[PDB]
């Protein structure tokens, strides 16, 4: 119950809950995705419906979003309706209803709708096949539900009640009163959610390297290079991340996309290059590590890489704080490697 | 086409008082003996008439034990009543069988139902 | 000392005993009456049934007139 | 070709193949899972598997031998098989463990794994194969309350009321001399059988098997095992068929042949000369079918089997094939004769010339053990050969034309209509 | 055009041309698949029904089927109808029509059919997974085809005369006199076509080890080794092969199946453990290999596998000849690995 709020003058409000329960902690693989899935259904007191009329009349939406460290309930609403939204997300956490003909009708089609919208894109299939053989058992988890283990319902109500815990939750308000916001999250039911214990572990998240993997799949074709960074080097991949899909390089012509995901115990840098047919984005990807192996300099794009992260923390208002000043140079080590779409015309890892 | 929240409320409000309960549920034990369902191996809820939106829910959402054991109730009922017999007295339904099982699914979706309709109809106090 | 017969082989043996091959009618009545030499409390109801109706049964020469 | 010799109590039937790599003796008894009570169902099937214990097969194993038993409704057979010059190994073993030394297969710890292995099998047959369970109960309905009425498999309601002394008593009742065939299948010969099986005095048991009460009496029905939760509809449909040793033997066997085996996924299956083709393709009515002609001791079985996923045209389906029986009375054409005759002599070619000397022991040991002898492959290729486009027409309006019918299905079958519309399908109007 | 025949007092004869045509020799990914499913279709002088309905008159049939090295066209029938049969086969090989109307008719359902009912088995997806992980483009190749390369009509027939040459190909005939098969595979169409090259090479085929892959799959679960198999070293794993399977092991309860992929230049012994949950699978195969990484003294096997050699070998008649006799221990050195299905729960390599 870390209950924080930045205030503005400013029209719209938003609020948001951000619990440590996603695809990360996933006890079976996808029950952050069933329990995000459900969690603007009915509660005892209120019906799904009547949340939905009654926040409309009201002026604001709500919103269950699902990433591997988190699931997050957002609220966003016009300013002076915040004890309403507060005790809605309260009640969200508190006491949801947890009924089969809910599982069997609204969040099982609607999983399935998520599952077959992610799996057409090879570039998310890529990112989580890359995850998986970095991290086996811990990050590695899938982010949605495809029925490969079957989830039933008691699994979503002991996943709730595992993760929807007072000390494992953040109160995240922007443009709102944070003397009203911290009024209002206790005098609810916030304040008498079981004070459990925090998931997030302090440790490193156990990498493993060099690793390979090919899957065949109809259409796009996607070669993907992924290495696991620690605390003290996520600066440095930030900046090539930049580096990389900016106009600094001879590369992005080359290079579909790169990021880097952040966690608090490190994160992964990913690079996807794809294309429909196997013969460019082979020889792209080869080119992409037989430059990357020999070194790059990445204090041109410090200035650049300082601007895109503000502008990708201004949402936000927990961010990593990195230093981005003690970076020079990148010569690429070791590193995982996925496959996707014609797997027998695009290149192996020892042929990189 | 009485809803079924109109009878559960005359009927919770009849089994609650003291004085007209034990006048009222006599004569409605005789009444459910005399009609003879159970003779032909039927509980009350597979009587309920399912040609409507409220009873299709319901049965949607019943259970998949409960629907077979319908369904086959349903069956030989209607096998009991072509051949113009009864079932033999040990296939009868008993009292303490007779349950109303149907009944909070039928509950759960009209209170859906009416909320709907009370949503639909609102109007907010300006 | 002769132990008590399978049990499937004599469940129901009133409403099979006349579709019976009728050699193992015959290794069916001896050792009912092998097993009758023991103490009466030692032997299950299910061959008492069936020592019954192999004597006392409608059967046979007790078959009804019509 | 086969030979066959009667000792002292065994009779003894070889089929010597000197271009064979392996060699194969056994003993088929005579008594399969139609001399069973609906009590002990699946005796047979417990000493199937009894035999094929993992503590008797390593014996087998360690002297290079490989076992193989076989449960149906007349017969039922033990085989060992393994190389030519090992053939007194296998009579060996097939002696001191199945014929004579029987006491420690059927040990405790070895009856209770084996009894529970053979309950997961059948539990696991009645609930994922779908048209051998309705051929099944087609045979459970057609010959209801009388012995052929029986699953070879047994069934788990009577496996778990079975114990060792069933099997024993089974068999003392049915493992004799009276009972069983020798067989010698693979480059055996004959005389070495012989003289290895009175070089052992072997001997099984000395009594005679109990006659049944009652024969098998075909009785026109259905069943219905409907279940919605299945994607497609199987559909078993059969008349009374000829028996063995029938002079319609062979007359039932190309009347099956004339409308054959189809599958609508290859496509020289879908190019046959059945003129049932062109009235199933044009909306795809089925995904497969097979016309049987299944003989047995008492009576028969003559029909067809389908899996279909069209399961709002079942009824259409019955229909079109059913009007193609009706063409067998009225206008069966001289080119379908020739045709099935054809195909006919190339699938008991493929049935009986196999490389598998299993197999042959298997069919040998049946039909020695039925009629006493073998008909050859070239006296059943004359007596196919002599068929005539009347005696399919006479054998149609005996056994066909307006006869009572065996229904079994199991799936999506609730468009397949009631008994009354398919038995009435049987006889068209003269049109 | 090596023609070998064997006679027999019998009624059945069978033809049988093999051509080294399979996935091991495919250009493009399953067109040998394509070509397989292609073979009995229309000629140019004669139809695809005339042939299936003369064959019915004359008492045949006829079958092609496909494997990693052969595509085998066979053509059971009736002893003495032979010069019908050897000049269907010749047609099928020199001149068949190859319209894209019997490709999109019948030749790509039939195909989808084929894949579509392989795809539901995971342990021939396991067996796939493991020779590509094991060979990577040779024998590796996949087996049918499932249009993520694109196979023209054009690529069929260039296939069909890249293979169908007349050094690429033998004539072996159960139950034929051999005098009459050679002068009938002359005074044929197997005369005209092309005197090409022998495809198959007698290298080796430059196999993979410690190699591992995972895939997702929903119902039952497999856990796969693989282990590649020089040309000495081919009896002492098919001696494996066959005590693994029988009563002789205490793993034959565990083990769901083991086999032994031979061929003229070594093979691959394969081994699956499957059923439909992940403790049972991941228990069962951590005890095949840690008792498999322990000796195994395979000499008790050594009759039963002559046994079970000459049986596998009366129905093919491709003879390797193998010894047996200097089979005496087994110990499990570095073998690839393939999990299928719940594999989250599937122990890696790592583990093994
Ligand atoms: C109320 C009327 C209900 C009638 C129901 C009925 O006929 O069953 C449909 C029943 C099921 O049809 P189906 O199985 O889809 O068709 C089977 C094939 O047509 C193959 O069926 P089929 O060849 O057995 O039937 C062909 C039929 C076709 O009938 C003709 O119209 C000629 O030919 C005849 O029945 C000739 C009958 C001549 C005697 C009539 C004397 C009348 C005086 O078909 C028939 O029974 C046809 C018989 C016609 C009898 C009714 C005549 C008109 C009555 C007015």
């Amino acid at each position: 119950l870390t209950v924080s709020a930045r205030d503005a003058p400013t029209k719209i409000s938003t609020l948001a809950v951000k619990v440590h329960g996603g695809s990360r902690y996933a006890t079976k693989d996808g029950v952050a995705h069933l329990l995000n899935r459900f969690n603007f259904q009915n509660t005892n007191t209120r019906s799904a419906l009547k949340l939905v009329r009654e926040s409309e009349l009201l002026g604001g939406t709500f919103k269950s979003t699902l990433d591997r460290e988190y699931i997050t309930l957002k609220a966003t609403f016009l300013k002076d309706d915040l004890p309403y939204y507060v005790n809605a997300l309260a009640d969200v956490l508190y006491k949801t209803a947890f009924k089969p003909h809910e599982l069997t009708e609204s969040v099982l089609p609607a999983a399935r709708y998520d599952y077959a919208v992610a799996e057409q894109c090879p570039v998310k299939s890529a990112e989580d096949q890359l995850y998986a053989i970095t991290f086996r058992k811990g990050l590695g988890n899938p982010l949605l539900y495809d029925g490969v283990e079957r989830v039933s319902l008691q699994d979503i109500k002991d996943f709730a009640d595992k993760v929807y815990t007072k000390e494992n939750l953040e109160v995240s308000g922007e443009n709102v009163v944070e003397a009203d916001l911290k009024r209002f999250v206790d005098e609810s039911l916030l304040s008498t959610l079981p004070a459990g214990k925090s998931l997030v572990s302090k440790s490193e998240p156990k990498f493993f390297l060099g690793e390979e993997n090919r899957v065949r799949f109809i259409g796009d074709s996607v070669a993907a290079i992924g290495i696991p960074v620690n605390k003290a080097s996520l600066a440095q991949y930030e900046v090539l991340a930049n580096y990389l899909t900016s106009a600094l390089s001879e590369l992005s012509g080359l290079i579909s996309s790169a990021k880097l995901d952040k966690f608090t115990d490190g994160g992964l840098f990913t690079l996807f290059v794809r294309d429909q047919d196997s013969a460019v984005v082979s020889s792209n990807i080869k080119k992409i590590v037989a430059d990357l192996k020999k070194g790059k300099d990445l204090s041109p794009a410090i200035n650049y890489t300082k601007l895109k992260n503000a502008v990708q923390n201004e949402s936000v208002s927990s961010p990593i704080e990195l230093n981005f000043d003690a970076v020079k140079d990148f010569k690429l080590g070791k590193f995982n490697y996925v496959a996707v779409g014609d797997v027998s015309n695009l290149p192996y890892l020892d042929e990189l | 086409p009485q809803s079924f929240t109109s009878i559960a409320r005359i009927g919770d409000y009849i089994l609650k008082s003291p004085v007209l309960s034990k006048l009222c549920v006599p004569v409605a034990n005789q009444f459910i003996n005399l009609a003879g369902y159970k003779k032909l191996g039927l509980k009350f809820d597979d009587l309920i008439a399912e040609e409507n939106p409220i009873m299709q829910t319901a049965l949607r959402r019943l259970p998949e034990d409960e629907s077979y054991a319908r369904a086959y109730r349903i069956i030989r009922a209607h096998q009991t009543e072509l051949t113009h017999h009864l079932l033999p007295r040990n296939e009868w339904i008993k009292a303490q069988e007779d349950v109303p099982y149907l009944l909070p699914y039928i509950l759960e979706a009209e209170a859906a139902a009416k909320e709907k309709d009370e949503l639909d109809n609102i109007e907010v106090s300006k | 000392q002769t132990k008590a017969l399978s049990k499937a082989t004599l469940t129901d043996l009133p409403e099979r005993w006349e579709n019976m091959p009728n050699l193992e009618q015959k290794e069916i009545a001896d050792n009912l009456t092998e097993r009758q030499k023991l103490p009466w409390k030692t032997l299950n109801n299910e061959e008492i049934k069936a020592a019954w109706y192999i004597s006392y049964g409608e059967w046979g020469p007790r078959r009804p007139v019509h | 070709a086969e030979v066959t010799q009667l000792s002292n109590g065994i009779v003894v039937a070889t089929e010597h193949n000197p271009s064979a790599h392996t060699a194969s003796v056994g003993v088929v008894f005579g008594s399969g899972a139609a001399n069973e009570n609906p009590y002990n169902n699946g005796v047979s099937n417990l000493w199937k598997n009894i035999f094929l214990s993992k503590e008797n097969s390593a014996v087998a194993a360690k002297e290079g031998l490989a076992l193989s038993s076989n449960i149906s409704r007349d017969f039922q057979s033990y085989i060992v098989s393994s190389l030519p010059g090992s053939t007194d190994k296998s009579l060996d073993f097939l002696n001191q463990s199945f014929i004579q030394q029987k006491a420690n297969l059927l040990s405790s710890s070895n009856f209770e794994a084996t009894k529970k292995s053979v309950l997961k099998q059948v539990q696991d047959f009645e609930e994922n194969d779908h048209p051998n369970r309705v051929l099944e109960h087609l045979h459970s309905t057609a010959f209801q309350n009388t012995p052929l009425s029986l699953p070879t498999r047994g069934t788990l309601e009577s496996l778990e009321n079975l114990v060792v002394a069933d099997l024993e008593s089974f068999a003392n009742n049915h493992f004799l001399n009276s009972n069983a065939v020798v067989v010698g299948t693979g480059n055996i010969k004959h005389e070495d059988l012989v003289n290895s099986i009175e070089s052992k005095n072997l001997s099984l048991q000395t009594g005679t098997k109990p006659v049944l009460k009652k024969k098998a009496a075909f009785l026109g029905s259905e069943v219905r095992l409907r279940d919605d939760t299945l994607p497609k509809a199987w559909i078993s449909l059969a008349v009374e068929g000829e028996p063995v040793n029938s002079p319609n033997y062979f007359v039932a066997k190309l009347a099956a042949q004339i409308f054959g085996s189809y599958n609508a996924f290859e496509p020289a299956s879908r190019l046959q000369g059945i003129k049932l083709l062109d009235n199933i393709q044009e909306y795809q009515l089925c995904d497969n079918f097979n016309h049987f002609s299944l003989s047995y001791k008492d009576s028969g079985l003559w029909g067809f089997s389908t899996a279909t996923r069209n399961v709002t045209m079942i009824d259409d389906l019955i229909h079109f094939t059913l009007k193609q029986w009706n063409r067998l009375t009225i206008s069966v054409t001289d080119t379908e004769v020739e045709r099935a005759k054809s195909l006919l002599k190339l699938q008991l070619g493929q049935l009986y010339e196999s490389g598998n000397p299993v197999n042959d022991a298997n069919l040998l040991g049946a039909e020695v053990l039925i009629k006493g002898s073998k008909l050859s492959l070239g006296e059943a290729f004359k007596k196919i050969d002599a068929i005539t486009v009347k005696d399919v027409k006479a054998w149609a309006g005996k056994r066909l034309w307006d006869q009572d019918i065996a229904i079994a299905g199991t799936g999506q079958i609730e468009g397949l209509l009631d008994y009354m519309r398919i038995r009435s399908d049987m006889s068209m109007m003269r049109w």
